[PDB]
RNA sequence: UAUUUAAUUUUUAUAAUUAAUAAGAAAGAAGAAUAUAAUUUA
RNA sequence: UAAUAUUUGUUUAAUGAAAAGUAUUUUAUUAUUAUAUUGUAUAGUAUUAUUAUAGUGUAUAGUUUUUUAAAAAUAUAA
């Protein structure tokens, strides 16, 4: 399937948000509740 | 200050001449059968051009009986029982 | 703290404070290689600027910082920089007892 | 790999490359016990020097010959008289 | 000239091109 | 097996070393001229030395008997005088320098 | 594979393109060949997938010239056919790229290809090299005349001077193309592509010598002309 | 006789080629005598573009 | 090399340092964390044919030799060409190798002993005897009190007709103090550079030299 | 090789009123190639 | 059929070679110690074929023509 909103991808523009951030958060967030 | 094979010859005492048929095929110095390119054979003269032979464009290669003389066949004095 | 794009957030900094006690060995006289991005090339550069210990490189003016990671270039020096900022007091207290 | 000399057979060790696959059976180096130019044969194998992802670096493994080597020198018997003055890992 | 002739009166760096 | 693994022996030849069949010396290193058989004792002969002292033949099958320090055929030895050769007859099969004795000797 | 030399060669993204040949120790050896000779000479004509992998190959070199340690020393010295052009790549590098961290190799798409195959033509650069010691003033925009020759110096560089100890290994490899043997070799070849029959390679007897001594009497004094 | 000159012929470039050699090492420690010379002046220390302190630490060398 | 970090602090050893290698003062809060003491990656040291020569050059002048002693030996020569205990290991690893040096342990005490070897010992015979004969050309105290070198030879030659023993422990003391103070104003500089053989090994070439102070 | 199926004809902003069980400027590498859409770079 | 299959010349240890019954050596060439006379290089199998057959004799001449920028399935090996 050629169309494109498949074929178009959205890597360029991962800077926007701050995927590494958002893991140590959730890590801080695993090590409150303790698991 | 290079290595000149004739200088190492003439410092090991090996007759340059021979020295340097260490380094090339026993084709190019000794009578043996060997592996010869047609292209060295020589050509006669054409009409454009002039003749073609062996002898100019490649005296290194040409076979020397001093050497293989002296090398290979027997001396004849050393085997007479007369 | 090591992934952190441009400026190092605050809850970045409580990372580092995490990770103190998560080595229970450290003193701020420790060799510079431990630290969040401390390359080869980042240690050495230090180390020619007469700089072994966390303290020393949390005694850095800024305007060696930077010709350190410009003029120079070792990158990602503020980094580093900021991991002593944060981890310099902690470690002095934790020394004491 | 392991090299002597034909003359004194002074032992010595280094890896080679595949770039240098030409020079591993005879290699000319210099001794020291003899010195000028000598010719050195290959007695031993030991180690490769690039390994393959996910792979032990350490198993080609190197001969009984090369590990004897390293037991005679650098031994416990081979340290034990050096130990007094540096005690290598140490200054 | 005169530093030259400093090295003169005692009496490289950058090639000539 | 291939690469005699040598580190306990260096089986290196000695400049002392003289001719077992002609008693004259060696040059050490740096020709292929000498026969060496190492016993895993060194034995030295020169190339034309190889030969048998009593017939002065080849040595057939390149295996041989010495006698009061010089090497004999063991037909020779055999208490035999059937004496020639076929083949050829002055010189020997071996090959130069330890080659011929690296197949099968102490490891 | 994340050690600045050693390679990968796949097809993803996180490897760099496997150029075609016949194993991998195939292409390690190409690839050492390639190396060498760049480093050798700074440019390279290469064609295909070869020359990406030449870029980033480079890059790994200037980044262990740049480390400049005993290890990065010896492991260098594994990967090369010359050990000379190892100390070549410590005695140059540094200084030329003390300013750069980055991208030391430049890329050049050329507009011509192989007439034998339709494979592109790269130009393989290092990148700035009036920062470099033998390289100072070079023109590369065209060969030099005869190929033992040092090559083509711009105008207003003439008077430039090279490491003493790099001119003499050049003039030791170029003194043995002026040999007769050499010419020998050089009329066997005609001989011997004519044989194995590949056109436009004329007789032995049409093919007058690379080197001749009143070529090598103009050749030195432009050579002392520069100098 | 083919015995003798197989031999003959196979002594002696053995021979020669240590000549080639010899000469070899001898002009290879001229030149890097001529490194040795020349560094000096440039002042290229050739390890790398760090300072002498950072191999003076040897921890990095 | 550095004396805070390498080793314990205070400890200067004495001996030839390297050209432009900097002595930078390490604050001691210092240590390593205990996977980081694995590190330590000594550049190599030259083990050529000067060092060799000068140790062995030490290990003559006494037969026996105390190993964990031999240092202080080293230092107290004006000659002293080497850096650390290391240098010195290093260059006793392969004089071992060469043939020039045994270990033996004679215990009654503890002690471990160098002995020259009783085959090379012709050889090391040659290099003193050459140090010796080169230096006395180059000593400036010659060509201006000739006697001086007289009185210095006739006193020796008649000195070892009775104890030459005692006249040696109380000269090499006055050698300890001349080079001691010597020190203030000259160094030896070590410099070296790398290089790589033909057939590819990694290996520095050296050359000494002496620069002043004062 | 013919039929027959399956895929493709190289980003279609978009999809399904029914059949049966879907198509905007063009080719080198889709990567300037060692997973950042430039890590400052002469 | 066929814009098809094939070919595709980026790195040599084929050292050696009498038994080949074809190949313009323009003068291939002793300086001999010997006598006259005669003769020395690449074509086996329809090929510059997979690659020869055999008898010499010897061990460091590297003794120097193999294209290519994705994936299936076929062929090897892990
Ligand atoms: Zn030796
Ligand atoms: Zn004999
Ligand atoms: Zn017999």
């Amino acid at each position: 399937t050629n169309r494109h909103f498949f074929v178009a991808r959205a890597n360029a523009f991962f800077s926007r948000l701050p995927i590494a951030r958002v893991q140590r958060s959730l890590a801080m967030e695993a090590v409150r509740e303790g698991r | 200050g290079r290595f000149n094979m004739d200088e190492a010859a003439a410092a090991l005492q090996l007759n340059p001449a021979y020295a340097a048929a260490l380094y090339r095929p026993l084709n190019y110095t000794f009578h043996i059968r060997g592996q010869l390119y047609p292209a060295q054979k020589g050509r006669p003269s054409r009409p454009g051009s002039l003749a073609a032979s062996q002898g100019r464009m490649f005296p290194l290669y040409q076979r020397n009986d001093r050497l293989d003389k002296e090398l290979f066949r027997l001396n004849s004095r050393g085997l007479t029982t007369e | 703290g090591i992934a952190t794009g441009g400026r190092v957030t605050n809850e970045d900094r409580r990372w580092w404070l995490v990770h103190l006690e998560c080595a229970p060995d450290i003193t701020p006289g420790t060799f510079i290689a431990w630290l969040d991005c401390c390359g080869t090339h980042t240690c050495k550069k230090l180390i020619e600027r007469n700089i072994w210990t966390i303290e020393q490189v949390a005694a850095l003016d800024s305007d060696q910082v930077d010709e350190l990671k410009y003029r120079e270039g070792c990158l990602k020096m503020d980094v580093v920089w900021e991991h002593a900022r944060t981890i310099i007091t902690p470690l002095r207290q934790r020394e004491v007892t | 790999a392991l090299f002597s000399c034909f003359r004194c057979g002074y032992m010595y060790e280094f890896a080679v490359s595949n770039s240098y696959c030409r020079k591993l059976t005879l290699r000319n180096d210099h001794c020291p016990r003899c010195d000028q130019l000598t010719l050195f044969r290959f007695m031993s194998v030991s180690g490769m020097v690039g390994n393959m992802p996910f792979k032990p670096i350490g198993v080609p493994g190197p001969s009984y010959a090369t590990l004897w080597w390293r037991k005679t020198r650098e031994g416990k018997e081979a340290s034990a008289p050096l130990d007094a003055v540096c005690k290598s890992d140490r200054w | 000239r005169k530093e030259h002739d400093k090295a003169l009166g005692l009496e490289n760096r950058k090639p000539f091109v | 097996p291939a690469y005699n693994e040598d580190v306990d022996r260096p089986m290196v030849v000695p400049p002392d070393a003289i001719c077992f069949n002609c008693d004259k010396p060696i040059d050490a290193g740096d020709v292929n001229s000498y026969v060496w058989i190492p016993a895993g004792q060194g034995y030295f002969f020169h190339f034309g030395c190889f030969k048998c002292n009593r017939c002065k033949y080849r040595l057939g099958h390149n295996k041989f008997y010495s006698k009061d320090g010089k090497a004999w055929c063991i037909p020779c030895a055999l208490g035999r005088d059937v004496r020639v050769p076929t083949r050829r007859w002055h010189t020997s099969y071996v090959n130069t320098h330890r080659t011929g004795s690296r197949l099968t000797g102490h490891f | 594979t994340t050690e600045p030399l050693m390679a990968d060669y796949g097809w993803t993204r996180g490897k760099l393109p496997k150029f075609r040949a016949r194993s991998p120790f195939h292409r390690q050896q190409i690839a050492r060949r390639m190396v060498t000779e760049m480093i050798r000479k700074d440019y390279c004509i290469v064609g295909g997938a070869r020359a990406p992998a030449l870029r980033i190959l480079a890059d790994h070199v200037v980044e262990l010239a740049k480390a400049g340690d005993t290890d990065s020393r010896q492991q260098l010295a594994y990967f090369l056919h010359d050990p000379l052009m190892v100390d070549k790549a410590f005695d140059e590098y540094p200084r030329r790229f003390k300013d750069m961290n980055a991208k030391y190799a430049m890329m050049t798409r050329l507009k011509s290809r192989r007439r034998t195959d339709a494979v592109a033509m790269y130009f393989v650069e290092y990148k700035n090299r009036d920062m470099s010691d033998n390289h100072k003033g070079e023109d590369y925009s065209a060969g030099p005349e005869r190929f033992f020759l040092p090559p083509r110096i711009v105008e207003t560089e003439k008077g430039i001077q090279r490491p003493p100890h790099m001119q003499m290994a050049f003039d030791r490899w170029a003194s043995k193309f002026k040999t007769e043997e050499f010419h020998h070799w050089w009329r066997l070849r005609h001989a011997k592509l004519r044989y194995w029959g590949v056109r436009n390679v004329p007789h032995p007897s049409d093919v007058d010598p690379l080197w001749t001594e009143k070529e090598e009497e103009e050749w030195h004094n432009e050579m002392l002309a520069n100098t | 006789k083919r015995i003798d000159t197989a031999k003959r012929m196979r002594r002696d470039r053995r021979r020669i080629e240590e000549l080639k050699t010899l000469e070899f090492w001898g002009w290879y420690m001229k030149l890097q005598r001529v490194r040795g010379r020349w560094c000096r002046e440039q002042g290229v220390s050739s390890r790398g573009v760090y300072g002498p302190a950072v191999d003076a630490a040897e921890l990095w060398g | 090399w550095q004396s805070g970090v390498h080793t314990p602090h205070g400890v200067v050893y004495r001996g030839a340092k390297m050209k432009n290698w900097p002595e930078q003062r390490i604050p001691e809060n210092f240590k390593f964390t205990e996977e980081q003491r694995f590190r330590t990656k000594a550049i190599p040291r030259d083990v050529g044919t000067i060092p060799r020569n000068f140790v062995l050059g030490v290990l003559y002048r006494h037969q026996p030799c105390e190993v964990g002693g031999l240092w202080e030996h080293c230092t107290n020569d004006p000659e002293i060409v080497l850096d650390s205990k290391r240098h010195l290991r290093e260059v006793l690893k392969q004089a071992r190798e060469e043939g020039f040096v045994t270990f033996e342990r004679d215990a009654i005490s503890n002690e471990w002993l160098c002995f020259l070897t009783r085959e090379r010992y012709e050889e090391v015979q040659r290099i003193v005897t050459a140090k010796s004969e080169a230096v006395d050309t180059h000593s400036g105290l010659r060509g201006a009190a000739a006697t001086e070198t007289s009185t210095y030879a006739e006193k020796f030659r008649e000195m070892n007709v009775e104890a030459k023993e005692a006249h040696a422990r109380r000269l090499e003391e006055e050698v300890a103090n001349t080079t001691r103070y010597l020190r203030r104003f000259q160094q030896r500089e070590i410099d070296y550079l790398p290089y790589t053989d033909l057939n590819g090994k990694v290996n520095f070439m050296w050359w000494y030299e002496t620069r002043d102070v004062q």
